[PDB]
């Protein structure tokens, strides 16, 4: 090819290579010596000699059953300067716009076809062993891209890029995907429009040395891309299967759960709490486990969800983006973005996100703000949002959160349950309503403590508790408070944390302690909690 | 010509990741960069290049405008050991400022520095390759560049600084804060005579009031009140340890009802009557460290409001101040809170000319999604993540506020 070469240059003051050569036999020598010649000739190596101290050990593997070879970088590699990330972001089958015609162009042997940096290829030395041992063995370097070397893909894809540069900008109408040595080439021209360019594309990449071909390997719709098959019109998600056995080991058990835990995002339904309770106590990956009939219950509940279709639809940018969230139990959510209805580009649930303290509004806003980041990459805008909480629930929480809270462009939808605030700490003390002077004591060391209260009123208790820690006396004191008060409450503490529920007023928490002190205040009346300084 | 820079000894060019933009934040930024292609300015880059860093863009204009977080490269970048901060510009009557960003793409930068530089535009879905440039000439929101510009800088400012000695001049970044006790006009129009000369080639300081803490007062207190007073005088007792809260707290002794009314001993009342005396001015031996981080926290007080503290040592505050959400933030607290920090960091440049390290009260995630939808300056403080502690907020919330 006659694209110019990039500077490669090796990690900060390394060296090249120095492994010795893998010893061979007479008959995978004699193949990897056929080869060799070849690409000897192709251009794609040069046979060098002792002017050389580098080398990487060159193999032979019989592919599904002629011989081939194989070089092992993993050394040159490890020595190779760094390049700028390839491609780790990919596109996702919801933020394509939909195509009259699109074509995949298999780009052939696309690395071997761009020059290496004549600079570098000494590095690329390796070495065709001769009879067990016997006098020196053939000698050759790579003069264009090596399959398996750090720098390829990164400097190939640029070479792409180069080499479309025109063709793009002379055919704007024209869009192109570049990925691996595939060429994604879509158009809302006419179909023989479309087959007129694409040759016209395909013969610009022979002008620069690159075979594509067309025929033979040629690649027919729909395509196959992480999960889905894409039309150019829709797309529809490859159809998953569960294996029906009778014998489940843990390794079994886990793929399974990972494959469903997938199926979940596209698939309303998909459940595995019971499958994930087998693995509890497992001493080996190949453990056989049996399904317990909750288990081989909705493993049959899922193997028929998964049986149905779910095709979906392309972006329009000319069509309003919409996201919709549900709250699916605590801790979790479901969404669905799309543009006319019932025609989803996309949707995805949050796992349960067991957090040390928090509330559903927050989370709620949380699940917004992935919702948004994902949006803001597929389709570089932001969708309006359809969430079940009022829009004074809304204002009531955040206009008081301690912490910088919010929610881009957003409408109420009443599809229960609804997002709401459990309780709401008084924001003056109840006049009337009795007080409770509360305080928790515990040895940290012997964890033996005591908790208690005594009210205005003349109501006093007290409690001795083993095998506890000053906290959880001083969140017992107030829980007793509340387990022994009428719907209305005042309760005065020194409890540092109990400034913080004051603060965050939490829904939820990772101690079952704090949770039942919730499930208390969830159900008075009235509660008004202050803090005073202790001691 | 150009002068060779460096990276401070043993230290790599950034490698920053770029964070997903807008449709419309994309579109401009290759406009942007096509005409500056063009015009010499930057060139693509191949993948040889392995450093990045983020870009973005920001609109009181409606063009679109190129904004660089060298951030990294900056700390990066060797040092130049300037101009001194003139202790004067905190005691006009009014500064403007004035983004002579522009002035850089004129000085070409040392052609083995520019892979440093490396910046990526995005492309929407990833269906496109981002586009590598890096800079050749010195780019704006580097801290280099003032640098290298500074004798061409003060060069072309003298002529004005002698027309009119009793303005002053300072340069940070990009910017250039003028300021003058003229009055408005004749103020804003010697601005624009300065603007004017630049071209061929509002803030009020000495009103910054130090704010004190107001104690309350009532006809009656309750056990609830005095409560809550001793809460917060405790807390305040880390500032001032004269303050005191014994004959106080001894009207807490008994379980009564939060409710109840308390007639306050004389004892009670001269030790409020101590407290409010000390509390009427800022904690004495309490001076600026040049040679000490500057450190900004942030509380978020609620109906828009936000208070404030920029200190170096722990309770030992330069200034204290509120914060109220400007017309239009309504219904956005991060949009309050990047204005918010916005201000703060140019009354720091403005005082002790450097940008203070931040603690917010926000969660990252949600700070980084949108905090440039609502920047404005040409520079970029630094920052990390907190949860205000309850009684910290409850103490400046307590700041004095005027009569009307
Ligand atoms: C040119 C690119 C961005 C493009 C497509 O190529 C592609 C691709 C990678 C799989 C994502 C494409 C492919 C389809 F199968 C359907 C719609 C499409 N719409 C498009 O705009």
């Amino acid at each position: 090819s006659p694209i110019e070469t990039v500077p490669v240059k090796l990690k900060p003051g390394m060296d090249g290579p120095k492994v010795k050569q893998w010893p061979l036999t007479e008959e995978k020598i004699k193949a990897l010596v056929e080869i060799c010649t070849e690409m000897e000739k192709e251009g794609k190596i040069s046979k060098i000699g002792p002017e050389n101290p580098y080398n990487t050990p060159v193999f032979a593997i019989k592919k599904k059953t002629k011989w081939r070879k194989l070089v092992d970088f993993r050394e040159l590699n490890k020595r190779t300067q760094d390049f700028w990330e390839v491609q780790l972001g990919i596109p996702h089958p919801a933020g394509l716009k939909k195509k009259k015609s699109v074509t995949v162009l298999d780009v052939g042997d696309a690395y071997f076809s761009v020059p290496l940096d004549e600079d570098f290829r000494k590095y690329t030395a390796f070495t065709i062993p001769s009879i067990n041992n016997e006098t020196p063995g053939i000698r050759y370097q790579y003069n264009v891209l090596p399959q398996g070397w750090k720098g390829s893909p990164a400097i190939f894809q640029s070479s792409m890029t180069k080499i479309l540069e025109p063709f793009r900008k002379q055919n704007p109408d024209i869009v192109i995907y570049q990925y691996m040595d595939d060429l994604y080439v879509g158009s809302d021209l006419e179909i023989g429009q479309h087959r007129t360019k694409i040759e016209e594309l395909r013969q610009h990449l022979l002008r620069w040395g690159l075979t594509t071909p067309d025929k033979k390997h040629q690649k027919e719709p729909p395509f196959l891309w992480m999960g889905y098959e894409l039309h150019p019109d829709k797309w529809t998600v490859q159809p998953i299967v569960l294996p029906e056995k009778d014998s489940w080991t843990v390794n079994d058990i886990q793929k399974l759960v990972g494959k469903l835990n997938w199926a979940s995002q596209i698939y309303p339904g998909i459940k595995v709490r019971q499958l994930c309770k087998l693995l509890r106590g497992t001493k080996a990956l190949t453990e056989v486990i049996p399904l317990t009939e909750e288990a081989e219950l909705e493993l049959a509940e899922n193997r028929e969800i998964l049986k149905e279709p779910v095709h979906g639809v392309y972006y329009d940018p000319s069509k309003d983006l919409i996201a919709e969230i549900q709250k699916q139990g605590q801790g979790q959510w479901t969404y669905q973005i799309y543009q006319e209805p019932f025609k989803n580009l996309k949707t995805g649930k949050y796992a349960r996100m067991r957090g040390a303290h928090t509330n559903d509004v927050k989370q709620l806003t949380e699940a917004v703000q992935k919702i948004t980041t994902e949006s803001i990459v597929i389709w570089g805008k932001t969708p309006k949002f359809k969430l079940p909480i009022q829009k004074e629930t809304w204002e009531t929480w955040w206009t008081e959160y301690w912490q910088a809270t919010w929610i881009p462009e957003w409408e109420f939808v009443n599809t229960p349950p609804l997002v709401k605030l459990w309780y709401q700490l008084e924001k003056e003390p109840i006049v009337g309503a009795e007080t409770f002077y509360v305080d928790g004591a515990a040895n940290r060391e012997t964890k033996l403590g005591k908790a208690g209260y005594v009210t205005n009123r003349g109501r006093q208790k007290v409690v001795t508790l083993t095998d506890t820690t000053n906290q959880k006396t001083e969140l017992q004191a107030i829980y007793l408070a509340l387990q022994d008060s009428g719907l209305e409450v005042n309760i005065v503490t020194d409890s540092q944390y109990a400034l913080g529920i004051i603060q965050a007023q939490p829904d939820q928490s990772e101690s079952e302690l704090v949770n039942q002190i919730i499930e208390q205040l969830i159900k008075k009346e009235k509660v008004y909690l202050a803090w005073v300084p202790a001691h | 010509e150009t002068v060779p820079v460096k990276l401070k000894p043993g230290m790599d060019g950034p490698k920053v990741k770029q964070w997903p933009l807008t449709e419309e934040k994309i579109k401009a930024l290759v406009e942007i960069c096509t005409e500056m292609e063009k015009e010499g300015k930057i060139s693509k880059i191949g993948p040889e290049n392995p450093y990045n860093t983020p870009v973005f863009a920001i609109k009181d204009s409606t063009k679109w405008r190129k904004l660089v977080d060298f951030r990294e490269l900056n700390k990066r970048t060797q040092d130049f050991w300037g101009i001194p901060h003139p202790a004067g510009l905190k005691k006009k009557k009014s500064v403007t400022v004035l983004d002579v960003g522009d002035a850089y793409f004129s000085v070409p930068l040392d052609e083995d520095f520019r892979k440093y530089t490396a910046f990526t535009i995005p492309s929407i879905n990833n269906e496109t390759p981002g586009i590598r440039y890096q800079y050749n000439v010195l780019p704006q929101g580097w801290k280099g560049s003032p640098a290298i510009f500074q004798s061409s800088m003060t060069k072309i400012l003298e002529p004005f600084r002698k027309q009119n000695p009793d303005i002053v001049i300072y340069q940070y970044m990009d910017d250039l804060y003028v300021g003058s006790d003229l009055e408005i006009g004749q103020h804003r129009t010697k601005i624009e005579e300065l603007r004017q000369h630049l071209l061929r080639w509002e803030l009020h300081p000495d009103k910054w009031t130090v704010q004190p803490i107001v104690l309350p007062e009532k006809d009656s207190w309750t056990v609830n009140d005095i409560q809550k007073l001793v809460g917060k005088l405790n807390w305040a007792s880390q500032i001032y340890p004269g303050i005191k809260v014994r004959q106080l707290c001894k009207l807490l002794r008994g379980t009564k009802a939060l409710t109840e009314v308390i007639p306050l001993t004389e004892e009670a009342e001269l030790e409020l009557a101590e407290n409010r005396e000390i509390l009427k001015e800022p904690v004495h031996g309490v001076y600026y460290d040049p040679s000490k981080d500057l450190i900004a926290e942030i509380q978020k007080q609620g109906q828009g409001q936000w208070t404030y503290q920029i200190y170096q040592e722990p309770f030992k505050n330069l200034k204290t101040g509120k914060y109220a959400r400007m017309r239009g933030a309504h219904t956005n607290d991060v949009k309050q809170l990047t204005e918010a920090v916005q201000k703060i960091t140019t009354e720091s440049i403005v005082i002790w000319g450097k940008t203070p390290k931040f603690k917010l009260p926000i969660q990252k995630e949600t700070w980084e999604t949108w905090w440039t939808e609502y920047w404005q300056a040409t520079w970029i403080p630094e920052w990390e993540f907190v949860n205000t502690p309850p009684l910290v907020k409850l103490w400046y919330q307590l700041e004095k506020e005027p009569i009307v």
